[PDB]
């Protein structure tokens, strides 16, 4: 619908501040940098060439609606999950206990506070065990 | 009740579908039973041990149907453990696997045998090869995965190009050697008294069975088949050699990749972003968690939403790109960005203490 | 009409020249063709099955002369997509490759031998021999790189010493070990009643072939032979094994290395130097883009052509390099340049700090 | 008389146990020795040559047993030299090993076999038997260690899930092959009379042995042979190729990380905080010297005893860590380490020099 | 004169020999020579033939005989040519070269042949063996340096205990499975009418051999040389395998050190050192040059002498290091002591920028 | 007995020095760095997870008292004595000479005083000969 | 003829600023890099060797002849080209897009503007096409 | 003859600055380092332990002593040398040219003038033709 394309608009005029209509690699660098967020600008610009369907070294609005109509479903990400879950799985009994979950999520990776984790478990351990499986969980994700 | 419920499930699933230690003796052993049964069918199938080994053989027979059908059972009830069969709809699924569709033809073929083809105990004997060839399907089928079947043909076509070079000498030097072979000895000799036999004379030497059914016995003829002897065997046991020598390889890189910590790591920061992305939707009345954590860190909505899609995305990739560790290729990329970090540290220090010389 | 002509000249020369993936098919379906005739032609050898095989040996006969005929042309006219052969001399010089020529006088052949050989389909007995021939040499043409000759000899030559080394000590032992079981079961044994015998016996002996035509049936020739059999087998069987490992090891480095960016960037250098310099010809009254491009980067004229062909023929040299991509010898190389490149920083830094310790 | 008793009780135990230069040489000599019993043996064997071998066959017999004794009597003797087997109890411990309980139960059944079964030199025929399955022992037994076993073993272990592929694949081949081929041929030739009869025809084809005794005749049965030879004698030999890259990859490596320097100096990390461990121990009123160098170095006493504590078992885990050096592993490690170094390093330059420049 | 003089000498010493191109030629030539004198006397041996290759086979002796002498003697003049040989000690001590003592005695004995033997031409019965054990050594000493048996016993030395294990163990089952169809098949079957036939028949068995002549025909001993084949086929093979994958591994690492580098400069520095070292020698009243040069650079003489050995004497060892290198150990090395020269850096800038902010 | 739980207890508290009750990396770095054993907090900080059973990042009370009931009689110490002795055996006769043990203990590792070798010798050379075997002295590390 | 010569002397005078008979490296790097190409003085060092047929350090004046009169047809520079465009064709079709042409030429080795790659797509776009062959480009070469 | 003991007397004496008896590593660099040869401490102090018969770190008198009596002749130099005049010998012919000499001299290694070359020609350069062999010379050291 043409809301979600008017929200689009919204989104790269948030972005594009110098308004040149494909926001760059160190306009995307700052526009995130000044919330609080601040990734070194390696890692921004070797992810633009990523989505960079054009291949111009920026991301133009046609890149930006493309990946915003992509979600979960796409990407096969489901493969990647199950790689995921699985290395972290020293049993292979194809389940993780939650405090793992806890200690993972905090040590490793972009580390987000124990309200992050607690929503995660409010979410896998639909049965209240904390031996979560991975099978279910993934299957939110499509669903 | 459900706990030990599911307990039994998923320990009876790892046991069937993916077993490892103990689990393997059970295999084995029905393994045994089934090649024990055979070696009774095998006993049976001799008119002077028919009788005495019949009666077992039946028994066998008997035992090893009832554990098929138990196991089958068993394995598409503990299917139940795995989230993607659950329920009719995911018993079914899994029935649809090409395995367990052989397994229950194996069973029904199986039956079918016992019924017709016994009208006691001894069989048939029209009815003796179907069960011949159900018993090589039935340890066809013993191993589930195919793991060696994928193996195998992955081995193959890593030296695809290569066994074809070995396999095409071996057939070029093979049909050279039996046309000469054949044109010195069509009449003195009767054992190449056809083309056709100086071809099999041919194949069953450069393999080095040497039957001694047919063989040169003209000089030139044996001088051209030495020859091509020492031409040619060492073409035809080549594949051998090759498929062995790339196996070692293969477990050797399997060995000494196995550490997987970068492998790891960067599981978690895609584990990690990929709650985010759950619990940044736009459309969901809920996930307040995330939602006020970036709330901290800060057409909003829509820009985190890109944002964190952006790095989940991003996260993705790398952990795709630490998917596959080869030391080789570790090696070489982290030294071209620990160089690349060191020349941008030099640069710093060089435009720096410049800046210090310039007070 | 050019567009699509031009495209259907290349993918027909991409099929037949350098097939990758859905052109091997074909290829494989022309070598089961030709694989069905010869095997046609062996059943119709046969008598008892000549005239059952006859109609269809000559029927897939004329289908692969025509097959290979228009094959032949098709690849002559798809040679023009290329640059190396167009026009008139362009084919020409195509045609005059070997295996061209090859594939000519293969057609000419076989139109021979169906004209006189085949007074009525069924071919004359002199024509047969030629015949096979054909087939045999047909066989050979079958791959027009000869990637598997060549493959074959550098393994070979990479192993040249050793190799020879095997060949030397397996043929020093049959000599010798023959000999003793002459010596010893001259007059006992009619199987070794001359020493060519006992040299026959000792080959096929240390081939693993063992007709059972000759065998040594005294306790010494028996225990000799043993104890040889024991040292040389082995030696025989040897270059099987040395080609498989190496086959082996040379796809693992060609697996190794196929990564090929420093091969990828030193390639744009070198065209880019190239296109320079071609565009800085001093006798080339055009080309005013470098020309003025380098005039903003400023006796001159040839100044800059000698600058300019330095540079480019140092990049043709850099890409030379990068040509030949090794593991080792990268990460030798790289390590030394940047243990370099750290010994200059760590200079500065000393004398730079030692003028600021100065003030 | 004490330091030369010792002297030759631990160069006895090295020669014995431990040999690594002349004293295989030794051990080589009781090898022959022990060969050629067995070998007077089977020439005892015969009756041709029984009456002219058999005096000769009991001399070495008596003097292989008495050799066989005075060796255990001296290894029991010579194990003193270690600490682990000293005294009566020690001793004790010693005999309890496999090794050494074999050897006694060979001297006793050769003792008896030379007793009972020799009522004059010459042998008694049920003896003989025991006699011979004696040697074999005695063979068996001839290496202590068990070394091959446990390298054949590990390397099996190594290589067990492809091994199990290539057995696998063997197997069903020969079952299959030898199944179409007794079809075949199960009335046209006597020596495929029965489907057991095939098998073993099977078996000997896929070895490449090639007895004779057996092989097909037909058309049909002669070419589903010649397939499946094709297809499963590379598969039969598969298992000696694998192993024996294996093994020279294995014995590859053993050789790449021969150098051991890491290694050492751990081992004196961890031997100077196990010695401190031992020195510091708070019941023992003695170890004077640790306590007063550590009074030098600083409730008091415990907390000496943890933090020493705390060191050593932390040196005994990084010497476990060098325990095992691998080249690739150890340049990753290596490598890893000394990033961090420098980004540490980098680190200070910044924030340091930013210092400066805020001056 | 002497220039061309000494050029041929040099010449033809390299292409006796150390032959790298052309120079094989030659070599091979002389082979394929001696090889036709054997085979001729091969053909002289068979009475039907004799009368046909005597004449041939007389006159190739004569030439292989003349063209022996003549390359002995240009041999041992061109040792002239290597300053280790010179004069007449120089050439009685290259004559005493192992191999220059192997071709004069197969000189002599090829004229002692020719003369006694040869009462014409046709050969003495007795003096024939002798012939064919000359041939056989003067195929042996084909090739001088004997680089061949070098290059063999490097690698078994290298699988010593390995290629032990793999013999120890066929040995092993061949006794025992031998030993087992004797007891099965001792009334039964002619064939293994005594035990040394079923050791005869298990090593013709366990080496693919299959001669024919014995093999088992009861259900009990062909079930257990089933089991002990497929048990001792692949140990009896595992040898050729080990050997020719550690061939290609010893070649494969030869390839990659190929580069050397890191050898040539260490030779540079230890020849610079070594030239000083004689020009620094005191008892010598002369060699000014390095005097003066070293008076530029400054008890003074015997100073200088023990300064000049000393860092003469470690060029040497340093030289020693470069003498052998291995990619792993040179990566190793190069970045520990890369490593330490980084840690030696920062320490100085860390205490040296602490210096600074001091002031 | 409670002798040692309280001297265990006495430690601890002589090492939380913050009173956290769970000796941190930062605070078991500066008790003992301030004795004059100043070790870098790297060893420190990698040697607290390899004994920290909760994987807290610190040491509880009852990891230290865990530790401190277990001797040298546990953790299987016995197989890298022996391979540490045999690294330094260059005949491989099973004794060394006490002048290695002096240079060895001298020129690596913790480097102590030629009175701790001298203990050391003192113990180990108990027949008095300078090749001490190994076997003895291992021994009479569980003895 | 004579007027080559003479051009090549003055090209050596306009190098030889020390006049020294011989461009020594520093005088050569120190020629172009006065007119605004600035390389690494490794480059030109490590250049300078690969065409001293002398092995002087430097390059005399035979030695600027001998390669003056060296043009692309000698050092078979052919088989070089033809690895080079193998290198950027993805399909092995024989023929590279102009646009790729464009990126590379942009993105990787001695960059260059647009007129460069207008002009390159001036000479080898001869039929106007944009999927140029690399075989009709190196024929050019020798022509 | 005890003069040359006197003499090794008299370079002891010369070395040992410090008058220690046994010159260590700092004072044998120092010796030589104020003579106008300044080799790093790393190579002095390595080469210490090469020769340091009883490994104490420094050179005693009769460590001293043992090598100034050891001379060309012992520590089988030859097929170091050999190895050495292989390496350079791009031929095999046995023989190297004397023009070759003067560069590797030059350019490697402990540089030299060109007098040290003169007279390794002189010496080498028997026969006077440039294409020195290396056997002679190499027995030359032994002569
Ligand atoms: N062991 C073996 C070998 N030899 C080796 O593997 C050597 C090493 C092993 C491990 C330790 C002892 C020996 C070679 C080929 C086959 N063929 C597969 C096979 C065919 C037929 C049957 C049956 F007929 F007996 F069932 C069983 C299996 C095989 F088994």
């Amino acid at each position: 619908t043409e809301e979600q394309i008017a929200e689009f608009k919204e989104a790269f005029s948030l972005f594009d501040k110098d308004g040149d209509g494909t926001i760059t690699t160190k306009e995307l660098g700052t526009v995130m940098r000044s919330l609080g967020q601040n990734p070194t600008e390696a890692e921004l610009q070797d992810m633009i060439n990523e989505v960079d369907a054009d291949g111009n070294g920026t991301i133009d609005f046609p890149e930006f609606l493309t990946m915003m109509a992509r979600k979960m479903k796409d990407t096969d990400s489901e493969e990647e999950i199950r790689e995921a879950f699985r290395v972290f799985d020293k049993d292979g009994n194809g389940y993780i206990s939650a405090a793992e979950l806890r200690h993972v999520m905090t040590n490793l990776g972009e580390k987000l506070t124990d309200e992050e984790v607690d929503e995660m478990i409010r979410e896998a351990d639909i049965d209240g065990d904390g031996q979560v499986n991975y099978e279910e969980f993934v299957q939110m994700m499509t669903a | 009740r459900n706990a030990f419920y599911r307990k039994l499930q998923n320990f009876l699933y790892n046991v069937l579908e993916r077993p490892r230690g103990w689990a393997f003796i059970y295999h084995a052993y029905v393994f045994l039973l089934v090649f024990s049964c055979l070696v009774l069918s095998v006993f049976s199938t001799i008119k002077e041990y028919e009788k005495s080994s019949e009666g077992a053989l039946y028994i066998l027979e008997i035992v090893t149907i009832v554990v098929f059908g138990v196991e089958y059972f068993v394995r598409i009830w503990a299917a139940g453990c795995c989230c993607r069969y659950r329920g009719w709809r995911g018993r079914l699924k899994f029935a649809r696997k090409p395995f367990c569709v052989i397994d229950i033809m194996v069973l029904i073929a199986s039956i079918a045998v016992l019924a017709a083809g016994s009208q006691g105990n001894v069989f048939a004997t029209s009815a003796l090869r179907s069960l011949r060839f159900l018993q090589i399907l039935r340890m066809i089928r013993m191993d589930r995965r195919g793991g060696t079947w994928k193996l195998l043909g992955s081995v193959v076509y890593a030296h695809s190009k290569e066994l074809v070079t070995a396999w095409y000498i071996g057939f070029l030097c093979l049909i050279l050697a039996s046309f000469l072979v054949y044109l010195a000895e069509k009449g003195e000799n009767d054992h190449f008294d056809t083309y056709a036999d100086a071809l099999w004379w041919g194949l069953i030497t450069l393999t080095t069975i040497g039957y001694g059914d047919k063989y040169p016995q003209t000089w030139n003829g044996r001088l051209l088949a030495a020859t091509f002897t020492l031409i040619g065997v060492s073409f035809f046991a080549l594949p051998a050699g090759i498929l062995g020598s790339g196996f070692a390889l293969k477990v050797q890189e399997q060995h000494r990749q196995k550490h997987f910590e970068k492998r790891r790591n960067p599981a978690a920061g895609l584990i990690q972003s990929a709650w985010r992305f759950y619990a940044t939707n736009l459309s969901r009345t809920d996930l307040h968690s995330t939602w006020q954590y970036y709330e901290r860190t800060v057409g909003l909505k829509v820009s985190i939403r890109a944002v964190c899609v952006m790095r989940f995305l991003v996260s993705k990739r790398k952990f795709k790109e630490s998917l596959r560790p080869y030391d080789v290729m570790d090696v070489i990329e982290q030294y071209s960005a620990g160089h690349l970090d060191m020349l941008s540290r030099i640069k710093s220090l060089q435009s720096r203490v410049d800046q210090i010389v310039g007070r």
